[PDB]
């Protein structure tokens, strides 16, 4: 349980500062 | 389409003056109103599935050759679910034989 | 402005057209506009994908086609 729920919130992050890199709301090892 | 009243063959555009005019090879003109003023157009969206594989998504729950998943269908409760994956963006589908169709398509 | 026939399914851009000439009272349609037009829909998700402002595509367009005449909206 714990490897999955690091899993995917560490993919879910990974997708956030991907797409964000430069890109405001309204950052490479994390 | 424009055809001529007449004799039904194509009327060509011809985008004088102020207005568009239909004008037949026999003479008829017909004029044009509003709705006849585009000319062309080319919209940007790499998108087909809700046409071009319409009558693919409907088929497939019949298709024996399509994968199938161990999902639940909402609509009958049936244990296995027929599973379609459309285009470049791979878009997951997954449809059933009662028409359910999981809010895509 | 006077009322002109659009395309009825972009006729109500003359509501944005008016906002834009009060907004723009430098520039006005020229004497030699002919009955010939482009609508263009901007993709915002690209713009703020790569950081592109619409003044600078406006500013372009107008640099590069002065012989044609651009009109440009409220985005933002
Ligand atoms: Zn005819
Ligand atoms: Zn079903």
């Amino acid at each position: 349980k714990k490897v999955q729920t690091a899993l995917k919130a560490s993919l879910e992050f990974n997708t956030f500062y991907a797409f964000y890199e430069s890109r405001c709301p309204k950052y490479i090892i994390y | 389409m424009k055809i001529c009243k007449a004799c039904s063959s194509c009327m060509v555009r011809t985008y004088v003056d102020g207005n568009i005019i239909f004008r037949c090879s026999c003479g008829e003109s017909v004029q044009g109103d509003s709705q006849n003023l585009l000319v062309s157009s080319k919209v940007y969206h790499t998108g087909e599935m809700e046409d071009k594989y319409k009558i693919f998504i409907k088929n497939a729950p019949f298709d024996p050759t399509n994968c199938q998943i161990k999902k639940d269908c909402p609509n009958c409760h049936l244990d296995y679910l027929t599973q379609i994956c459309i285009g470049s963006q791979k878009i997951i589908i997954l449809v059933c034989r009662c028409g359910y169709m999981s809010n895509r398509g | 402005t006077k009322k002109n026939v659009m395309y009825p399914d972009f006729a109500s851009d003359v509501e944005w057209m008016t906002d834009f000439l009060e907004n723009h009272p430098l520039l006005q349609p020229p004497e030699d506009i002919a009955n010939w037009c482009i609508r263009l829909e901007l993709n915002k998700t690209t713009m703020i994908l790569k950081s592109i402002s619409l003044e600078s595509i406006i500013n372009s367009l107008r640099a590069k086609h002065p012989n044609t005449y651009i009109m440009h909206s409220v985005e933002n």
